[PDB]
């Protein structure tokens, strides 16, 4: 007797079993056997847009509900969230781009909890941020624990987004006549210390 | 001078202590306490709201909401507003202090009503619609203008949430953005008398906590009554 | 020279009854201001001091019948998971039979802990059947009718063989919530997304159709007791929880 | 999971600690005191009754009766009612606190009268019919609306019984269902003045005891003023 | 015989909220007058307690362009030296983007310490140029336009090679004043000789003209972050510092 | 700096004679607030107390 | 560096992180946190017919 789903039986009897767990002398697969971490605490490509010469300063290149985005069949983690009601966790975001050295400018990526409200765009550095500069780096990583008003996030029917990742133009992207006037961008996200609670058959 | 040059894009290098020119130790300040210790600062109970009674045997119920949305007077004003937006999560009791202005010999009562429970319609002066029994039950306080003219009682951290916040959107901004509500009901106020005004101020307590720093409200957001 | 000056602080002669520290009397009528010892003389020594005393005594919350006519996977009864629940009632004398657990928590704004649903079967050693009890985590208002008995197995649940020497299954619903405590919203006019009273709903499915001969009832009744363990309530308030007409 | 199945009909087996699914220790609460400790709970003096004087030099005498029968206002209301029916026997002093509303410069007196003794007719405002000597003798208290506006004095466990109860029938429900009576007599109240109202609240003391748990009043019984 | 006499001091029932010693409540609503423990559960352990937390985080105060068209010794940008500075702003949503450092000190009457101007260059590994940052000690209102790049070298300053593996120069302006602290005069109607808010002005000269090929921008933008170290503020006040339109 | 603040509790200037703790005088007419010894002189030593 | 999905970056930089894992002083849920076993090695009702 253990685990969930208990069974109470009056006219009981013993269990019949044969053989035991056989450990492969020659494994049929070398990858770590699926585990909470294997399928849940791994990276996934959330969103991906473009950044042009047209994009003026402070232009929001992307406003994402990191969490909500992950909750989608497209990603394996869904398989763990799709069957649990609540869940608390931490997040690690990784945003990367590929500007040609002939390009110049910069972007700022900040993990703002809940909503940007009316916070001064100029102080987005206060939040867990990552500054991108063409002449310097083309990638940034951010990791944050659980920050919410509630003790967990409700997937099936959320109250308010846990994280709203924002990406604005920190310094207009200008170039010399001839150079590509753009640069695609991608956003990677993953759960950390994924704590799942309450198994449910629901879906919405 | 090594801290005069660095790559701010790198989270590590950006923490390098800056130093450009040769300086000497600033020294000692002439005043005892540090005015930048949130606890000591907000320790100075700041302004919250104010209202005025018109008819007799009526009541006013104002909520304590961090909502950056709710613009005053029907919302957080001045300092209080500014402060409760410097961080994401708040929790802990709050030492409220309300000042009475005008009238006299007016008997009054006040009770704190936790978030998510029955309570008279917010920001509105009307005849209470609650069982005297219900009111009292939540813990109340009676007083008389003549004898006093001011009340300083602490407000409890009684909420089903782990913390509350101001910066939020519609939904959550309607539930997880409130500490609780206060309700003041007057009695024996023949308007043939002077007007009755109330001033409410809030001060942070030692048992109050503040989590995760946000980007302060842009000047255009900082309003005042 | 007498010099004992003290400044008159704020809240002059203000009264507060939110707690005992200020509610306690400042003087007494008792002669010589005496006091009183203890005395369990005619009290059988049963001195009460905590409300736990009630919130731990399984009281009858509801009764539901399990007819043979009920087919496999058919939902027999649905109950929200919050101490404030109870549906028992007697015609005359007219009264809405509230439960112990309920009558207590009804005076609080918040609560938390493991609610316990005790199911008592009233069959005859000749019937035979099984009922699956499934707890669907959530809030007191989630359409659940669209859940196959199969789908139900995903969530935590327990089946029970009615026909037996035993008669009661104890269902301990673990405290599962996105919030530390739930609120007694049953006082508010309407409902609000987030302000919930229950941590989910409980379901009574028909695992195995009720079989039996012919010289025995065509069904079997079941009493549902409710109590709580590891219970915690705070934030006093007044309100006589009404009946939850399922 | 052994405590998931048992025979409730057996008094012993029914005490078996229930356990169905695997759980972890709840942890620690964030608030100091336990709100479920009767003493601390009822420690919050709850509402009892209220009345209003009409003519001068008159008096009101309200009894403190647990009687579940006596419906308010002429009886135990709200919380107080509910509470005093959760158990069968009660005994011990009670910290009463009465609030004054309205009038001013009105001299007043109040005395506690034990069960089974002479006392002005209950729940009725009339001219007292007791020897000032008699009144005082039982231990009294004088006060003036102007100077105060509230009184907190303890009520003694002076009764010829071992305990009192609410849930009773006719007879006993008329003798063993009372703690005692309170009487407030005003003086110098020219009605040309404002009205005079009184609010009474009761709080349980540490010297108060509670014996044998009863089945709480069914919702239909819980009334409120 | 009871004999406890105390004289009623002045300021009877007077209220004061200038500090906590008098602002703290004299009673409580909380049942049994309980209290609360700490709880970083959903706070990631990031418990704030000091405003330093903000006044140390470099926030974007202003942005200025360095065009090749700018000749040697030409003043590119002038900025007063006081935390209350910031000129960043976004059209819609309409907002005057104040800085962390600013938004904090804006609530004080006085301040002192070393302000830190961080300059971030956004060039391409193909440009090449130098900008001289010069701090002229004084007050927020001193005609500085009449200062040759040469003259500027007399005062403390620092030059920077834009084209490089690095991207940020940190300018730590030492606290230099005739007064122990400066005042937030930005609240007063006008200005008064002596009542200053800044300890001087900062200048951005064009040390070496910006060179480059032709397949790269004809200029290079520069973000100017502002923060402070060894900062000290006192004398609480309310005021939402407006934008310093340079 | 003098800082001795005390809040005015309920029952302000209220009088209670139910017991001695509150019935006892708060001041005295006796000069120098003196007191008195015992004296069974003309009492034959028959001092009553109960 | 670990787990699946590897990333090779030329113009690399360090990772920015704030706070750390906060263990609930008062858990918001008493059920074992989801794990391979929690959601996979548990019982489920497959089929059901009559005899």
């Amino acid at each position: 007797g253990a685990s969930y789903f208990t069974s109470v039986d009056q006219s009981s009897v013993h269990t019949a079993e044969v053989g035991s767990h056989q450990i492969e002398p020659l494994k049929t697969s070398v990858d770590k056997p699926g585990s909470k971490k294997t399928q849940g605490e791994k990276f996934f490509l959330i969103h991906s847009a473009r950044w042009l010469t047209t994009h003026a300063l402070f232009h929001e290149v992307a406003k994402l509900d990191v969490v909500k985005l992950l909750y989608n069949e497209q990603f394996a983690v869904q398989g763990l969230l799709r069957y649990h009601t609540y869940a608390r966790f931490g997040i690690e975001i990784q945003v990367q781009i590929n500007p040609t050295p002939f390009q110049q400018g910069g972007l700022i990526c900040a993990m703002v909890p809940g909503d940007q409200s009316y916070g001064s765009i100029a102080s987005l550095t206060v939040y867990p941020h990552g500054l991108l500069n063409c002449n310097i780096n083309n990638v940034v990583r951010i990791k944050v624990p659980f920050i919410y008003t509630r003790g967990a996030y409700h997937f099936k029917d959320p109250q308010y987004p846990v994280w709203e990742l924002t990406i604005r133009v920190w310094s207009e992207l200008n170039i010399g006549t001839g150079t590509s006037a753009y640069t695609s961008l991608n956003v990677l996200a993953r759960f950390t210390d994924l704590e799942l609670h309450g198994l449910t058959p629901l879906s919405t | 001078p090594v801290g005069a040059i660095t790559t701010i894009e790198d989270p590590v290098l950006a923490k390098k202590v800056p130093e450009t020119f040769p300086e000497l130790k600033p020294g000692e300040s002439r005043h005892t306490s540090d005015h930048m210790s949130i606890y000591k600062f907000m320790g100075r109970s700041h302004f919250l709201c104010t209202f005025t009674f018109n008819s007799n045997n009526k009541e006013y119920t104002f909520p304590i909401t961090l909502s950056s949305t709710s613009n005053p007077p029907h919302g957080l004003p001045s300092t209080l507003r500014w402060f409760f937006n410097l961080f994401q999560l708040y929790r802990g009791p709050l030492d409220l202090t309300i000042i009475i202005t005008g009238a006299t010999d007016v008997d009054g009562m006040a009770w704190f009503t936790p978030v998510g429970l029955a309570v008279d319609t917010p920001w509105v002066e009307k005849e209470s619609a609650l069982q005297i029994d219900y009111k009292t039950a939540l813990g109340a306080v009676r007083f008389n203008t003549r004898r006093t003219g001011n009340i300083q009682i602490r407000l409890p951290w009684y909420s089903y949430l782990y913390a509350v916040s101001g910066a939020l959107d519609g939904l959550g901004d309607k539930t997880d953005s409130t500490f609780g509500l206060v309700s003041i009901q007057i009695a024996n106020y023949n308007h043939s008398d002077e007007y009755l005004s109330f001033s409410c101020y809030l001060s942070v307590t030692e048992q109050s906590e503040f989590y995760f720093p946000r980007a302060p409200l842009n000047s255009n957001a900082m309003l005042s009554t | 020279m007498m010099r004992n000056e003290t400044r008159v602080s704020t809240t002059e002669n203000v009264v507060n009854l939110s707690n005992y520290e200020d509610a306690r009397a400042k003087m007494s009528f008792a002669l010589d201001q005496e006091d009183w010892k203890s005395d369990p003389s005619q009290g059988g020594g049963i001195k009460i001091t905590h409300f736990t005393t009630w919130t731990s005594i399984p009281t009858l919350a509801a009764q539901f019948p399990f007819n043979a006519s009920d087919s496999v996977g058919q939902q027999i009864k649905v109950i929200p998971v919050d101490p404030y629940f109870f549906q028992m009632t007697n015609t005359n004398p007219d009264q809405k039979c509230i439960t112990a657990l309920a009558s207590i928590c009804q005076m609080f704004c918040f609560w938390r802990g493991d609610l316990v649903f005790d199911f008592q079967v009233f069959p005859t050693k000749y019937h035979s059947g099984r009922l699956l009890f499934c707890f669907v985590p959530g809030n007191e208002l989630i359409d659940v009718t669209g859940i196959t008995l199969k789908q139900a197995t995903t969530a935590p649940c327990a089946v029970m063989d009615i026909a037996g020497v035993q008669s009661t299954l104890r269902f301990r619903v673990p405290w599962i919530s996105d919030t530390p405590y739930r609120v007694n919203r049953y006082t508010k006019e309407a409902h609000q997304k987030g302000e919930y009273t229950a941590i989910g709903k409980l379901i009574v499915y028909c695992y195995n159709r009720l079989t039996s001969p012919s010289n025995v009832a065509h069904h079997v009744r079941v009493n549902v007791y409710l109590s709580a363990i590891n219970l915690e309530c705070f934030a006093p308030l007044y309100h006589a929880m009404d009946v939850t007409t399922q």
